[PDB]
């Protein structure tokens, strides 16, 4: 993935989402499916 | 604050 795809801790579930602030997109299920 | 909604 990327460079601009973080993987940062998400609020509700308590889980490691990968937000991308590149495409600005955020994917708490895998960007590469 | 923000926090997504999951793609599925």
């Amino acid at each position: 993935l990327p460079p601009g795809w973080e993987k940062r801790m998400s609020r509700s579930s308590g889980r490691v989402y990968y937000f991308n602030h590149i495409t600005n997109a955020s994917q708490w299920e895998r960007p590469s499916g | 604050r923000i926090s997504p909604p999951l793609p599925f």
